[PDB]
RNA sequence: AGCCAGGAUGUUGGCUUAGAAGCAGCCAUCAUUUAAAGAAAGCGUAAUAGCUCACUGGUCGAGUCGGCCUGCGCGGAAGAU
């Protein structure tokens, strides 16, 4: 379960999600799961993620989260009326933009990553894509 | 090229066999257990006979440089192409015998270098004598 | 005997049928009789004795309680 | 051996750009050297297969405009963020 | 459709009549008769017929080969016979004929009279199978059906009514 | 038969076929593998 | 019509003879002196394959084949196990001069008429074996 | 596509295992015969057996096979006068 260590304010902005993504391309490993979509990735989808493509790769190869949850979401208590001052935090997201890259693995063949990929995918809220290294 | 030049590869080794080989017998070989038929191929090993099976259409023409063209003319059905070099027939008997001992190995055509000898004629070749005779 | 969790140790084939080896535990191996006859027909027989003990299961030992 | 065909670009700015991108094709530039740059529009699924191999940016690409030829190198891809498209290219005269 | 291509060869002895859609087969075996669809042309070639799509339909070659089997069929049927062999797997289980009525001891409390349609005739040479005679493919198919359908195979034992030819898959049972 | 939204080939002899708009995968060698989208 | 490994001097006792020809309904009399005749005649003490080909016509026929390449490659090395990891434990030594013996011994098996080809097969089983051959 | 054949020999590869024989799992990963046959992609067996597939030959006589973008559709889709 990601979660930054320590944070200089508790709580922050909605904010928006507009923009595209940077970390477009496959900088550690050989092969990435890129988002197409846009929203949130919980910490608990992101691990849950992970949990499923390491239980799929063997425990062979490389992996990397090119992502961190680090915005906090506040959620005010059942049966509590507007106002009195903000939320508390819940759970932490991580704002995603399409050609996102969210996940990184090396030395499995492709084959098998494309089937780690797609059981990963199965768990996150948004649509995804996989990539290759490319040569520029 | 691929499996078009490896065609152009494998008519050319039979027909320099059909150049340096002496007599030849085509037979059906349908409906025949392996583990026969490689008792067959050893018999014939052991006896000097060449015998492969090849796509008809690729022995019509791997045959066209050949002498028998004559056989060429039916070359119908499976086709097991078998070359007697050194005492010419030493494949014909096997085949005969091949045949009443294992049902469906029809003989079918043969060739005499030149005259197409057909299957109830195959005798000539099945009794001919060893070439080392003169003594 | 699998479903019994009984390790398997011998298949002795015979003239007869076939004798089966195997170690299940005593309290699982209740009421095997009636089960035995209904896989086989009743057309086959067993004869059982204590052996030795081994670790009950984490399940089983949380489930004994007094 | 890597040959492509190109046009001189007839406008420059993103509206333009994302027209020929709309319109299949898609922008370049060439520069280097002491020739001024060059802006070309050019086909983009041929490019697309050629950059597919590995050795698009290896040797020594040849780009005939106006019937001429030059010789360049790859330098710079953009790439559509999520989609398997090429946004833009450098080429370096070699 | 490229069995539709393939012609289909009359036999002697066999007349066709064709009114447009409607066509009409009689040979040593019976008649037969059937509507086309609008959708596909027949021509009555030298002693052949041949097949293809009108022009203005999308379906053209499909319905084409569709009609290609059905007047092959025809064909067949009034030629030779089409015959179906069923059997009876079970202890009790028999069958009889009265005249294209088939008298049934299916482990029932009542016994199942079947009655055939026209030109359909069944035989018993034994109590455990019946043997069905016919010119129409679909008919006999569907006779045969319901007659497997009266009681199906048991999955257990394969008591019921099966084809000869089938093969019944059968099961196991632990008895729990 | 098992109703689904994602109905799939789970072997080799599981064939998908469109019966009626609906999507159904039979298998000749299996009951246990039929399904229909619904 | 079966088949079966009796080991070399071992038909006497019936531990898996009796049942297997029991329940065909063969007697392990007849049979027992007739392959005792051919393990004894061989090295007894070693799994010799025999095709026993008993017609449903109470007939009784046999034929014993070659003992197997595992067991004869695993005493030329004298080893009575095999590798575990066939490329990294690797043991137990061989010898090109040991592989002609049983190439000759176990020709009348194989198809190939060429020595060197049944070396080079009964040494592509020995690398599976995780045999050490020089 | 289909249809007719073959689909093998060391060998039951080795380890492990009650059993592991192509098909529990773990390490390879061959040669032989070939037209071709995987130290096996399935089903099946306690294990065998058995039924396949890949592959190859025969037959047939014209096109055929998949992957990528993209348009419009299909199911997912149950409420109360
Ligand atoms: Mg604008
Ligand atoms: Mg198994
Ligand atoms: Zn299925």
């Amino acid at each position: 379960m990601l979660q930054p260590k320590r944070t200089k304010f508790r709580k922050m902005h909605k904010g928006r999600n507009r923009g595209l993504a940077q970390g477009t391309d496959v900088s550690f490993g050989s092969f990435g799961l890129k988002a197409v979509g846009r929203g949130r990735l919980t910490a608990r989808q992101i691990e849950a993620a992970r949990r499923a493509m390491t239980r799929a790769v063997k425990r062979q190869g490389k992996i990397w989260i090119r992502v961190f949850p680090d915005k906090p979401i506040t959620e005010k208590p059942l049966a509590v009326r507007m106002g009195k001052g903000k939320g508390n935090v819940e759970y932490w997201v991580a704002l995603i933009q399409p050609g996102k890259v969210l996940y990184e693995m090396d030395g499995v063949p492709e084959e098998l990553a494309r089937e780690a990929f797609k059981l990963a995918a199965a768990k996150l809220p948004i649509k995804t894509t996989f990539v290759t290294k490319t040569v520029m | 090229a691929l499996n078009l030049q490896d065609k152009q590869a494998i008519v050319a080794e039979v027909s320099e066999v059909a150049k340096g080989a002496l007599s030849a017998v085509v037979a059906d070989s349908r409906g025949v257990t392996v583990d026969k038929m490689t008792e067959l191929r050893k018999a014939g090993r052991e006896a000097g006979v060449y015998m492969r099976v090849v796509r008809n259409t690729l022995l019509r023409r791997a045959v066209e440089g050949t002498p028998f063209e004559c056989l060429k003319d039916a070359f119908v059905g499976p086709t097991l192409i078998a070359y007697s070099m050194e005492h010419p027939g030493a494949a014909a008997r096997l085949f005969k015998e091949f045949a009443k001992a294992n049902a469906k190995f029809e003989v079918k055509a043969a060739a005499f270098e030149g005259e197409l000898i057909p299957a109830s004629q195959i005798d000539r070749l099945a009794t001919l004598p060893t070439y080392e005779e003169a003594i | 005997l699998s479903r019994r969790r009984g390790m398997l140790k011998g298949q002795e084939s015979e003239v007869t049928g076939v004798k089966i080896h195997a170690e299940v535990p005593l309290s699982e191996m209740f009421g095997y009789a009636t089960q035995l006859r209904s896989l086989t027909k009743g057309r086959a027989s067993y004869t059982m004795e204590f052996l030795k003990y081994d670790e009950a299961p984490s399940n089983v030992a949380q489930a004994v309680i007094e | 051996m890597f040959t492509i065909n190109a046009e001189v670009r007839k406008e420059q700015g993103k509206g333009a750009s994302r027209r020929l991108r709309a319109a299949n094709k898609f922008p370049a530039i060439i520069y280097g050297g002491k020739e001024a740059p060059l802006a070309i529009e050019l086909d983009h699924d041929k490019v697309m297969n050629m950059q597919a191999k590995a050795e698009f940016y290896s040797e020594v690409l040849t780009i005939v405009v106006d019937g001429k030829e030059i010789k360049v190198k790859a330098q710079d891809v953009q790439r559509h963020p999520y989609k398997p498209k090429l946004q833009h290219i450098d080429f370096v005269r070699a | 459709s490229r069995v539709a291509k393939a012609p289909v060869v009359v036999p002697a002895g066999v007349d066709v009549k064709i009114n447009g859609q409607v066509i009409t087969i009689k040979g040593k075996n019976g008649e037969l008769t059937r509507t086309l669809n609008d959708a596909v042309e027949v021509k009555h070639a030298d002693n052949t017929l041949t097949f293809g799509p009108r022009d203005g339909y999308a379906d053209g070659w499909a319905q084409a080969g569709t009609a290609r089997a059905l007047l092959n069929s025809m064909v067949i049927g009034v030629t030779e016979g089409f015959t179906k062999k069923l059997q009876l797997v079970g202890v009790g289980y028999r069958a009889a004929v009265k005249g294209n009525v088939i008298n049934l001891s299916l482990g029932f409390s009542h016994p199942v009279d079947h009655q055939l349609p026209a030109g359909i005739t069944a035989e018993c040479p034994t109590q455990t199978e019946i043997v069905l005679k016919g010119a129409d493919k679909q008919v006999i198919g569907q006779v045969a059906a319901d007659l497997r359908a009266y009681r199906r195979p048991e999955p257990y034992k394969g008591k019921g009514v099966r084809y000869a030819d089938e093969v019944v898959r059968t099961k196991e049972a632990k008895k729990k | 038969m098992k109703v689904r939204a994602s109905v799939k080939k789970l072997c080799r002899n599981c064939k998908i076929v469109k019966r009626d708009g609906v999507i159904r995968v039979i298998c000749s060698a299996e009951p246990k593998h039929k399904q229909r989208q619904g | 019509y079966v088949k079966l490994q009796v080991a070399a001097g071992m038909a006497n006792p019936s531990p898996p003879v009796g049942p297997a020809l029991g329940q065909q309904g063969v007697n392990i009399m007849e049979f027992c002196k007739a392959f005792n005749a051919k393990t004894d005649s061989i090295e007894k003490g070693l799994p010799i394959p025999v095709v026993i080909t008993v017609y449903a016509d109470r007939s009784f026929t046999f034929v014993t084949k070659t003992p197997p390449a595992a067991v004869l490659l695993k005493k030329a090395a004298g080893i009575k196990s095999g590798s575990g990891k066939p490329n990294k434990d690797k043991v137990g030594k061989i010898s090109r001069a040991q592989l002609q013996e049983i190439a000759q011994t176990k020709a009348a098996d194989m198809t190939g008429a060429d020595i060197e080809a049944m070396t080079r097969s009964i040494e592509g089983t020995a690398r599976s074996m995780g045999l050490v051959v020089e």
